[PDB]
């Protein structure tokens, strides 16, 4: 709807008297350019708009079509276009009605000799000895960058399903099948729109076309009557059609998988000042930047809190910057990469952004010392840089070379930090132990007799805790393996 | 630096 | 109507290929089987193009071929790619426009009524490239594709034409004819598994095993166990080449004159030492593994001490633990001692007796060569590639020598470290298991690093030190005879009882006493100077 845009300001001249625009010689917009990705419907909008403003009947004509086989004729083609308007305009003039051409595919042909000629008739013919104002021609293209510079100037082209319509279009399609009573009542539409996130309209087609064919398989290896779609072949026919999209979303939640246990009392405070930061964000309306750092031995786990944190948070837009999605990329590509992250999270009230590992982006390596200076200043200078006005940020960071940026003379960039110090006392192995159901209670309450008289400081990681765990409930379930195996571990 | 050739057709 | 009466798949040759024969059939004809009424009350349409496309040789000639007589079709129209071009102006496109004719006839005749008429397009990527190619020339390539784009889409309600075409690669083709209403349904054929290389193997030697021809030797399991990446066509070849060999046991070519036995004509059978020269003969062009590990471990074990057993066991119990546990998707080792110990033919040793699905090696033999970024691609398409099966064993060898460390800068890759840090820790995506085993002899180097980290466990090779294992591998590599063998290690207790060598070094002195002078002069001062 915000439609208004185009109405209000691009459609407005046209409806005062002719002569008070004849007289001032205020001009009319010539171009809109209406873009996006394949399958929003742009010939659908193009098509309603003629109608919409009571325009002229639109000539609908193909992009890669224009190409003609004998030369010269494209040109003659394109000059022809115009000859209807052309004269109508000559027989009244300002009274003229608006035509409106669409050009389908217009980077198809319109890229920087066919191809050529076609836009020298077309600029000849649009500008300059021409000052028809009742021609419109929109343009639509899936990719923008390949639209020829020749047109992107001022005066040419001037101006440039969610959920709810993705159920309407499925009940659209499914209508045919429900009405028969040749569906089942426990498949649920709703359901199905919560599983397809990110396909188009053709893909719901062949969804339902691939979930048939399995009922269709069902019966062939005279009981036609029982042909029923049942909910298995659409939960089944998933694994046929793909979409091309892309969320991160998921990498938030996978980073949590081996979930919390709530061993010391430390990791709630923790949480709790991460409860009380976000909530700061949310209700001040002068602290628009905030940022923490969350510091601590490595292996003391610190990925998994942040990312717990932020899927407590509840904020619309959630994101994460790992090294693992950098990999294999040049320097020149990562720059961009992360400049882009920062980008797409300035258009939304609220955001979110976790920052993982932030030394190993770097390459740091302490022989040299060598690291990559440009990605530093990068992020020194992202770090600072207050969002657009009335939008907020909360960003998180981990590290576990604190010295090493001391060293750096980054450490001022930072608001406040957070330490996490790995477990020490036997009160928090019993907690682990009796989580993870290692053993009974007697081999358990073993562990701690014969631990105590060898290890009294504990001084362990969690994962490494979790690891030793898991590699010694093969082995010997008995004691006889975990102490050794921590002991060595020590 | 690019260079080209060129076919031909017979006529209809 | 659509599928003969007396039909059930058992007789057509194909064979290893059963899963994309049900999926071809459920996704394109099942829609044909019921009455016409059915579809339109369901509100579905029917299926238009279907695309075939695997490496070279791997059988979809062969589906083209017998799928018209199998299956009471209407003799397919069959064309080859590069023969609708022509020379006069509008040619091909009229070719291409006069294939349908008979469809668009029987159609408008009968309504639904009309029968399925397919027609196969084989070398599809010859004349349908890419429609924005360029050149400034004849735009014969181009109308073609245009032609051909307009009967098929615009078709004007044709819905009784299914088109199959057959590929190498899908890359070339036109973007625009892959779309929904145009070849929609995509159907990779791949090389077969065991059973299917069986099955193969069985449909190959039908003939000559019934009219015994073939001698009860023969043994098929054996045979599919042995070739480990061969095609159909591959195996084929195998099968005639193998005959070959029989057939030059009476007839000698060149040799003498043409010398026919007319009674073993009679006897003529093949047997097993002709399909293992064969085999020797032959080879195949994928490869990939199963052969690197095998030529790291040529020398073989010996078993000179209890170490070897150890650290044996202890591979044995991280495979197994590797195969059991369902969280424990990853697991890394180190392997770290002095130099020529011998740590690779160990790691090869485990890897080789795990058995898993999946297993290579990196040497920086492969690597030798290339430029830095060739390095860094193959390293992530190797890891890339590893990431596929539900297990796999990856060994990673001499990783000081894969960054280019020399002591006099200190000088080495940063990249390339910096790859291997980041790749070591990344768990595999849903539902997979990795084991990588890496193989190092400069521990201190790889403290200093700092990457110390992300190993889970480590394994020392101490090199041996008691006369007991000289004795063990000499006895093993039968240097001499038993008085020599027991009269060097007395003469070498007084020698020297202290020892601290190695295993290579020892098998090398050996070796060179022999050929010289296998008495003690040559051996023991030998053993004793490296000492
Ligand atoms: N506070 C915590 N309470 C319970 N479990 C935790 C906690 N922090 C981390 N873990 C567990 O640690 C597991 C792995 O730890 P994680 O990857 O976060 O370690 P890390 O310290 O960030 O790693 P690195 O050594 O790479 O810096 C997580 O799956 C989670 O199960
Ligand atoms: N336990 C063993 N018993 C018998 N032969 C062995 C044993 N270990 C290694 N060998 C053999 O010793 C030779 C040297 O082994 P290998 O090539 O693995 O050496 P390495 O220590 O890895 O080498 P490098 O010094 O180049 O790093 C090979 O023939 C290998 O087969
Ligand atoms: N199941 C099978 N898979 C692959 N090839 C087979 C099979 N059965 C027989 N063959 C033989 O392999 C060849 C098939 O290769 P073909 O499909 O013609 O190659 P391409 O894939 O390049 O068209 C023929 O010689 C055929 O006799």
């Amino acid at each position: 709807d915000k439609f208004t845009k185009i109405f209000r300001r691009a459609f407005a001249s046209r409806i005062f008297p002719p002569s008070v625009i004849e007289k001032l010689g205020i001009s009319h917009v010539k171009g809109l350019l209406l873009y996006g990705p394949p399958g929003t419907g742009k010939t659908l909008i193009a098509r309603k708009i003629g109608t919409m403003l009571n325009a002229k009947e639109p000539k609908i004509v193909n992009g890669p079509e224009i190409l003609s086989k004998y030369v010269g004729s494209s040109e003659e083609n394109i000059r022809n276009l115009f000859k209807d308007a052309e004269a109508e305009y000559r027989a009244k003039g300002e009274e003229s009605s608006l035509h409106i051409i669409i050009f389908d595919e217009l980077d198809s042909v319109f890229k920087q000799g066919v191809g050529d000629n076609v836009v020298n008739q077309l600029l000849a013919k649009m500008d300059g000895v021409d000052q028809l104002n009742n021609i419109l021609v929109i343009g639509m293209t899936n990719r923008k960058d390949l639209i020829d510079s020749a047109l992107l100037r001022p005066g040419r082209f001037e101006v440039q399903p969610d959920e709810k319509g993705r159920l309407q279009i499925f009940d659209i399609q499914t209508k045919k099948m429900r009405e028969n009573n040749m569906m089942s009542d426990d498949v649920n539409l709703a359901e199905l729109a919560a599983l397809t996130k990110n396909f188009s309209g053709a893909e719901i087609e062949g969804l339902v076309k691939s979930a048939s064919s399995f009922a269709i398989n069902k019966t062939v290896n005279k009981d036609i009557a029982k042909l029923k779609v049942t909910r298995e072949d659409f939960l089944n026919a998933l694994n046929d059609v793909t979409p091309a999209f892309g969320i991160s979303e998921e990498d938030l939640k996978t980073c949590v998988e081996g979930g919390m246990m709530l061993y010391s009392e430390r990791v709630n405070s923790i949480l709790k000042n991460g409860a009380r930061y976000v909530r700061q964000v949310r209700e001040s309306d002068k602290s628009r930047l905030v940022s923490l750092l969350i510091h601590g031995p490595a292996g003391s786990g610190k990925t998994a809190l942040a990312a717990e944190i932020a899927l407590k948070s509840g904020f619309p837009f959630i994101r994460l910057i790992s090294p693992n999605e950098l990999s294999g990329m040049s320097e020149s590509a990562k720059i961009a990469y992360i400049d882009n992250t920062f980008r797409d999270a300035y258009k939304s009230p609220l955001n979110i952004l976790v920052i993982d590992s932030l030394e190993t982006l770097v390459d740091w390596v302490p022989i040299g010392p060598r690291f990559s200076n440009n990605i530093l200043q990068m992020l020194k200078v992202a770090l600072k840089r207050k969002p657009p006005q009335d939008r907020r940020l909360l960003i998180m960071t981990t590290t576990s070379a604190y010295s090493v940026l001391q060293q750096m003379d980054i450490l001022s960039c930072f608001d406040n930090e957070i330490a996490v110090p790995n477990m020490t006392n036997l009160d928090e192995l019993n907690n682990v132990m009796i989580e993870s159901n290692f053993l009974d209670d007697a081999g358990r309450v073993k562990v701690i007799n014969e631990l105590s008289r060898s290890c009294p400081n504990f001084n362990v990681g969690i994962k490494k805790t979790l690891t030793n765990i898991e590699t010694a409930r093969h082995d010997e379930d008995p004691v006889n393996e975990l102490v050794e195996l921590m002991t060595q571990s020590a | 630096g690019q260079q080209i050739f060129s076919q031909a057709l017979l006529n209809a």
